[PDB]
RNA sequence: UGGGUGGUGGC
């Protein structure tokens, strides 16, 4: 999840900016005010410790 | 699974479907007016490599972007004794009276969403009112009201009927009784009545 | 491994067929870019799998590459509504919401990824007959 | 004038070459034959005791969706109508059964054959369950564990697709007439050419082809047809046949007599 | 009855857009300058250019809701093969002799050209059509 | 769960007529008849067999809602015939096919045996 | 959120569904949000009769 | 959103607890039916009744004042087959007919003539069209001037209501202000108009149930000729892009007024790939039959239009992000599978594919890069459309 | 889960044909080739039984309840 | 028959 809040509609961080590739899920967001927010953890995901 | 959504709109027994050569009836009727817009032509890729898949008997790699282009699946088909593209022959169900254009037909894997028509059906004569401003309460578990809105009120004003909104926001709601003193205007007055 | 950061300084190709430079005009294939920019590319990656690029609930859907992307959202945020087998111990467990799905079947459009998350194993629908056709306009 | 052709039959199937007929009167046998024929499968369930894997209503589900016998069946009235108050043994036939994993270890499959028919209007050979070979177990009710006491008693009363489908008499119907489109009642669609592509007719070599030279037969109509009447093993397919054609007959004769009773 | 009579030329057939139904272009010969244009049903009564065609029209097939024919009665059409009933819907005095009448055969056409010595009595609403071989 | 009777498909109630007769006094010697409890199953049946006839001019029916087990139809014959007398005669037509039907079928499945 | 516009009474929600057997200005209406829904009509001289047997 | 928005009707009762429509009034409350909650408020007295049933009711709300013209009209299945019935090919036999004049509640009893007498009675469908439309109207409409003779069969003429001529579609039919429904409207009164819909809805099922309509995977697919025609087009456009960079990047390219030197570019990039689209799209819309589904009903226009096909079929164009191409999201590139400073078709999203062939990964994200901006776009700027009609209205 | 009765789309009765599709597979047999042999000719009972994944095994792999 | 916060989902 991501914190700008919701104050600010800037559709610049509500992009798929284009680093996206395998990272997050460029099909899966929900609809509405969660949208270009919400990661999911791709199916190639691993976190670093 | 391509979005293609909607609800039941009409449950039909089982002789009423129309029904290909063989007796297979079908259960879903998605709209041929769902497709031509929403361009979703995998769902159609989806239906055609079901049908095939299940004569030949086996569940085929429909993961993307293989060499699986549409020519394998049309002729596999009709090398398995069928038409190329999908389509058989179907009739009306009430005469047999043979349906003009050959109709699209086969499986595909459907699911269901969690909502229901029994969880959101709702209505309200009266009831639970709060104590805090005695207005219809709030939430579908205490059988509340609905927000008859500011832009209902302003629809309303377009249309002009404005009794129609002195019914709405005075005798289904709130409706309140107090007094007034006529010469400093106030509510102050109060209020005996059986000694009146 | 490589992060965000390294996504900046890398050269890569798609499948493995397009590692060697390859072979028609059919119209049934797909139509790879030719890279012929770079004479002699150094290419230091290539894709395992381009569908590993899905999220979790966007591998479920058979072929998502021939849609309008709206409805790959649509249906990967729908994918999780799906009524079925949530765990296989719905006999001991006490909870708020539970629904068993009586009868579900693997999708005859399985994936090849839907073997790990189990869902050729635990379905949460069925196969009914799709036939796409206006009938007494009840599907307007 | 109608003639009847058999071509094959066997027990779990029949096709016949029905000629001569109407076509609504032919799609109308058809719709009696899924639809309006009166046969039997259990009505009302009550579980003595259960402690299965398996939750309750799923058992009576998987219950009425099961084949029994139901050779004799005219003779038996229909539920909503028969002279009892709360099941009797005038419209019943019970169900009684407890299968039990006695011994504390493996699997216990409730079969079909299993089930016990108890009572009936008998000697009516109704509500067997329907047996493949003599040695067909059958259908997949349950699979039992340790002490999972299964003990459940049905009824079994008389109903119609109508209601519900539990009570198909039959599975799966062909129909087809003109399969050489000599009426073009059927227009096909085509990328390239109309003959190649749609494949023949299991049909195709009972008849002949069209002569290009040929007109449009304006005063022809359609006239033979051919349909697959299946079984689920309830009945066989002459008598589903037979009483599907007099049940039709039924429900015909009483329009019929609503109408000289209203005359 | 009958308010014409003429006998045509096949010239142009055009099946194009219709799969059903061909458009013909008749050229007169007892009088050239008499144009016809009918729009024609192939499956019904197919033709073919250069033919011979008997062409009448009439207002009444007699020698109100339509029942199918009986046997026991007769029409005028008894003689004929391709009978369509139409309606005048658009009646154009034009140039010298450009006489234009436009009579629709319900979604289908009829235009009719020539000299007003034939086509003077043709001011009616109601006009049929009866094809002869 | 407002889920009604799937036995409304063919019982009749009780001071319901099964067969509910109106004539149409727009044009002569029409009727229109309520049929209840039924669906098209009856009705083309009915309406083929009663289009093939000589004297039926005008013959049609409508299922009004299929989530609704019944339906109406419409029945113009010519003007001599009292067009109940044509219906009732074409059920007679219609018994003595089928049970010519029955009875070669009876003895067909006899030889093939 | 109380006085301009507020919540009320005598409504009712539902998911909806196509039916071109339907005339324009016709809604349908499931059984049970008729039974829970009303209307008063006024008894007066003409209508006595069917409001006695929605009584009944 | 606006005053039909809240619309009177009548009460039927149904069971199998969902809510009814006509599908004409889908048009105005916008609803489809993926599971939209629509609300019904109650009189409570006589009076606000007489006043529902007088203004808010649906026949005295059909003309909207936004645009002078009816918003309710006719939707998915009832027009694209009321299109295919009203060709002029397309004969009936009279057993049909006799229910299809039944389904009519404002039919006498009188059917019409037959349009064929012999040697088979038939009909053709306009009459069966004009059964439904009342006594009384006019329609005179020319498209593309055609003639009183009518070679191609479009336009319309209808004189007594009984249609002389001509394809019935959306831009007689539809919403388009002095169309048949307003015209009716003007010279009918409400009820009339009111029965319009019912009369026309009806019979076009029982003749679409009849002859049924369908859509299948090969309706998008033309021939191997035709694809190999769109191909050398849009083959011959990136030959003709390779010429704009060929000349830019050699300097030769003249700048636009008002636009500097990269929106000179890109603007003509855009004009260029455009060009390569709604040629291929032509070309793939005149070489597709008219038995083919998907040309029947864009070319009756109850849903979808030019682009559809050329998307589905032929190509789907360029990817975009803000009216532009795409930015290169790292350093010179928009992903990593390609080189730096490449302003080639492929790199910044054009689909050269159709859809039906499949995508190759990038481009298949590209395309997710556009319902990025369209999700964006109907969830945020929504904001500012509430806000201002709140201050609009206050 | 475990083997429904009839078809979905038709209503030929199949449940019984469980044990002997999986006695069929343990020889070798190809899917299609074992539904052949059962006499599972439309793919109405083809779909029936080929998608079909079982549960009610791992069901009983809780060591006793009580 | 609570309030009051907060989260996710529907159009
Ligand atoms: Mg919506
Ligand atoms: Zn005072
Ligand atoms: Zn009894
Ligand atoms: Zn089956």
């Amino acid at each position: 999840n991501t914190p700008i809040g919701r104050d600010g509609k800037l559709a610049k961080p509500r992009q798929l900016h284009n680093t996206h590739w395998g990272l997050v899920c460029p099909a899966e967001t929900p609809e509405g005010q969660a949208c270009g927010l919400v990661k999911n953890l791709s199916l190639l995901s691993g976190i670093s410790i | 699974r391509h979005g293609q959504k909607g609800t039941i709109g009409v449950t039909y027994r089982h002789e009423d479907m129309p029904f290909s050569a063989e007796g297979i009836v079908p259960d879903l009727i998605i709209n041929p007016h769902a497709i031509p817009s929403r361009m979703t032509v995998a769902h159609l890729i989806e239906c055609l490599l079901s049908k095939v898949g299940s004569i030949r008997g086996y569940e085929g790699d429909a993961t993307p972007f293989t060499d699986l282009t549409v020519d394998a699946v049309s002729n596999l088909l009709r090398d398995n004794g069928y038409q190329s593209r999908g389509f058989e022959v179907m009739y009306n169900g009430h005469t047999g009276k043979k349906l003009m254009a050959q109709v699209f037909f086969g499986p595909t894997y459907y699911q269901r969403l969690r909502h229901m028509v029994d969880d959101k059906i709702h209505a309200r004569a009266r009831g639970p009112v709060q104590v805090l401003t005695r207005q219809p309460v709030e939430g579908r578990s205490r059988d509340g009201g609905l927000r008859f809105g500011e832009m209902e009120r302003d629809c309303m004003i377009a249309h002009g009927a404005a009794g129609f909104l002195k019914e709405r926001l005075m005798e289904a709601s709130d409706a309140f009784r107090v007094h007034v003193c006529g010469i400093c205007g106030l509510m102050s007055v109060i209020a005996n009545l059986k000694k009146n | 491994y490589v992060d965000g950061e390294e996504e900046e300084t890398i050269m890569i190709a798609m499948t493995p067929e397009d590692l060697q430079t390859r072979s028609l005009n059919d119209t049934a294939k797909r139509i790879k870019p030719e890279m012929s920019t770079s004479s002699h590319h150094t290419f230091t990656h290539c894709e395992i799998h381009p569908s590993m690029i899905l999220g979790v609930a966007a591998s479920i859907i058979p072929f998502p590459d021939h849609n309008q992307s709206p409805r790959n959202t649509y249906q990967s945020a729908m994918g999780k509504q799906a009524m079925g087998v949530f765990l296989t111990n719905y006999n001991v467990r006490m909870d708020t919401m539970a629904n068993i799905l009586y009868y579900p079947q693997k999708p005859l459009a399985k994936t090849q990824a839907m073997e790990y998350l189990k869902f050729r194993e635990l379905p949460a629908g069925q196969n009914a007959i799709v036939a796409i056709a206006c009938y007494s306009g009840y599907n307007q | 004038e109608p003639k009847v052709n058999i071509i094959n039959a066997q027990d779990d199937e029949v096709e016949l070459m029905l000629s001569d007929v109407n076509l609504s009167l032919a799609n109308s046998l058809r719709r009696t034959m899924l639809a309006e024929v009166p046969t039997l499968a259990i009505d009302l369930v009550e579980i003595k005791m259960n402690t299965s894997v398996l939750a309750d209503e799923f058992i009576s589900h998987r219950l009425g969706l099961i084949p029994l016998v139901s050779e004799d069946v005219e003779e038996m009235k229909y539920s909503r109508d028969c002279t009892c108050e709360d099941y009797c043994d005038e419209c019943s036939v019970v169900l009684e059964l407890s299968a039990r994993h006695e011994g504390e270890e493996g699997t216990t499959d409730v079969y079909s054959s299993s089930l016990i028919k108890v009572s009936g209007p008998g000697n009516l050979n109704v509500g067997e369950p329907v047996r493949r070979d003599d040695y067909d177990q059958g259908i997949l009710l349950c699979k039992l564990r340790n002490h999972q006491e299964l003990n459940i008693r049905c009824i079994a009363k008389k109903g119609i697709a109508k209601e519900h489908a539990k009570w198909s008499p039959c599975s799966a119907i062909a129909f087809e007439y003109d399969p050489h489109n000599k009426l073009k009642h059927t227009d096909f669609w085509f990328e390239v050419d109309a003959k190649k592509e749609w494949p023949d007719s299991k049909y195709a070599t009972w008849e002949e082809p069209p002569k290009p030279g040929e007109v449009f037969d304006y005063k022809a109509k359609p006239n033979r047809f051919y349909m697959t009447v299946e079984t689920t093993g309830s009945l066989k397919a002459n008598q589903v046949f037979s009483r599907g054609i007099k049940t039709l007959q039924e429900k015909l004769a009483n329009v019929l007599f609503e109408l000289e009773n209203s005359r | 009855s009958a308010l014409f009579d003429d006998i045509f030329t096949v010239q142009t057939v055009d099946n194009g857009r219709y799969n059903k139904v061909s458009r013909i272009i008749g050229i007169s010969t007892t009088n050239s300058a008499i144009k016809l244009t009918l729009d024609i049903n192939n499956e019904m009564f197919p033709v073919s250019q250069d033919d011979s065609l008997t062409v009448t029209l009439a207002n009444s097939l007699s020698l109100k809701s339509w029942r199918p024919p009986k046997p026991t009665d007769k029409s005028l059409a008894d003689d004929y093969d391709y009978v369509m009933f139409g309606t005048v819907y658009k009646f154009e005095e034009g140039d010298e002799d450009k006489i234009k009448v436009y009579v629709s055969f319900g979604g289908l056409l009829m235009c009719l050209e020539g000299g007003y010595k034939s086509l003077a009595s043709l001011k009616q609403d109601n006009l049929y059509i009866l094809i002869r071989r | 769960m407002n889920a009604p009777d799937r036995f409304e498909l063919f019982i009749l109630p009780d001071d319901v007529p099964k067969l509910k007769i109106t004539p149409d006094s727009r044009v002569p010697n029409c009727i229109i008849i309520k049929f209840e409890r039924e669906d098209h199953t009856l009705a083309n049946l009915l309406r083929e067999e009663l289009a093939l006839y000589p004297d039926v001019t005008f013959v049609a029916y409508k299922v009004e809602h299929p989530l609704f087990a019944n339906f109406v139809m419409r029945l113009q014959t010519e003007e001599g015939t009292r067009p109940k007398q044509a219906l009732e005669r074409a059920c007679a037509s219609i018994i003595n096919k089928l049970k010519t039907l029955d009875h070669k079928f009876n003895e067909e499945w006899n030889i093939k045996n | 959120g109380n006085l301009m516009g507020k919540r009320v009474d005598f409504s009712a929600r539902t998911v909806i569904s196509g039916d071109p057997n339907l005339e324009l200005d016709q809604v349908g209406v499931p059984i049970s949000i008729a039974k829970t829904l009303s209307y008063p009509e006024t008894v007066t001289q003409y209508n006595i009769h069917r409001l006695t047997e929605y009584v009944r | 959103l606006h005053k039909m928005s809240m619309m009177a009707h009548r009460v039927k009762v149904m069971p199998y607890s969902t809510f009814r429509l006509n599908l004409s009034v889908t048009s105005p409350y916008n609803a489809d039916f993926d599971g939209d909650e629509m609300n019904l408020h109650v009189p409570q007295s006589e009076e606000t009744r007489a006043e529902l049933s007088q203004l808010c009711a649906v026949p005295l709300q059909i003309v909207s004042p936004q645009s002078n013209k009816p918003v309710m009209g006719i939707v998915q299945d009832t027009l694209c087959g009321v299109r295919k019935m009203t060709l002029r090919d397309t004969f009936i036999e009279y057993e049909q007919v006799m229910n299809m004049l039944f389904w009519v509640p404002s039919w006498d009893g009188v059917v019409p003539q037959p349009a064929i007498l012999k040697p088979k009675p038939l009909w053709t469908g306009k009459q069966l069209l004009s059964i439904a439309i009342p006594s009384g109207i006019h329609l005179q409409r020319t498209d593309g001037g055609n003639s009183l003779l009518s070679p191609k069969d479009n336009g319309m003429l209808i004189v007594d209501g009984k249609v002389m001529f001509g394809v019935v579609d959306k831009k007689t039919v539809g919403s388009g202000g002095g169309g048949l429904i307003h015209t009716v409207m003007r010279e009918k009164g409400p009820k009339i108009c009111a029965e319009l819909f019912g009369n026309i809805q009806k019979v076009v099922n029982y003749w679409l149930l009849h002859n049924g309509f369908s859509i299948g995977i090969g309706d998008a697919i033309a021939d191997a000729s035709t694809m190999k025609e769109i191909t050398h087009a849009i083959s011959s456009a990136k030959e003709q892009v390779q010429e704009i960079i060929y000349k830019a990047q050699h300097n030769e390219l003249e700048l636009k007024p008002g636009m500097t030197l990269r929106e000179s570019f890109e603007g003509e990039v855009s004009r260029t790939l455009n060009d390569a689209r709604d040629s291929a799209g032509r070309s793939a819309e005149m070489n597709l039959k008219d038995l083919n589904n998907v040309k029947q009903m864009v070319s009756a226009g109850s849903k979808g239009s030019f682009i559809n096909i050329a998307q589905m079929s032929a190509c789907v164009g360029q990817q975009m992000v803000e009216g532009k191409r795409i930015a290169f999201g790292f350093a010179d590139r928009s992903l990593p599978h390609f080189t730096k400073d490449d302003f080639s078709p492929e790199s910044k999203g054009f689909v050269e594919n159709s859809y039906l062939r499949g995508l190759t990964p990038q481009e298949f994200f590209f395309h997710a890069m556009a319902g990025r901006e369209g999700l964006i776009d109907t969830a945020v700027k929504t904001a500012e459309t509430g806000y201002i009609q709140r201050r609009l209205v206050k | 889960m475990i083997i429904p009765v009839r078809c979905f789309s038709c209503g030929k009765v199949v449940g019984d044909k469980w044990d002997a599709y999986l006695r069929l597979l343990e020889e070798g047999k190809q899917e299609g080739d074992a539904l052949d042999e059962l006499k599972l000719k439309r793919y109405c009972c083809r779909r029936m039984v080929l998608t079909h994944v079982d549960l009610i095994e791992k069901f009983l792999r809780y060591n006793p309840l009580e």
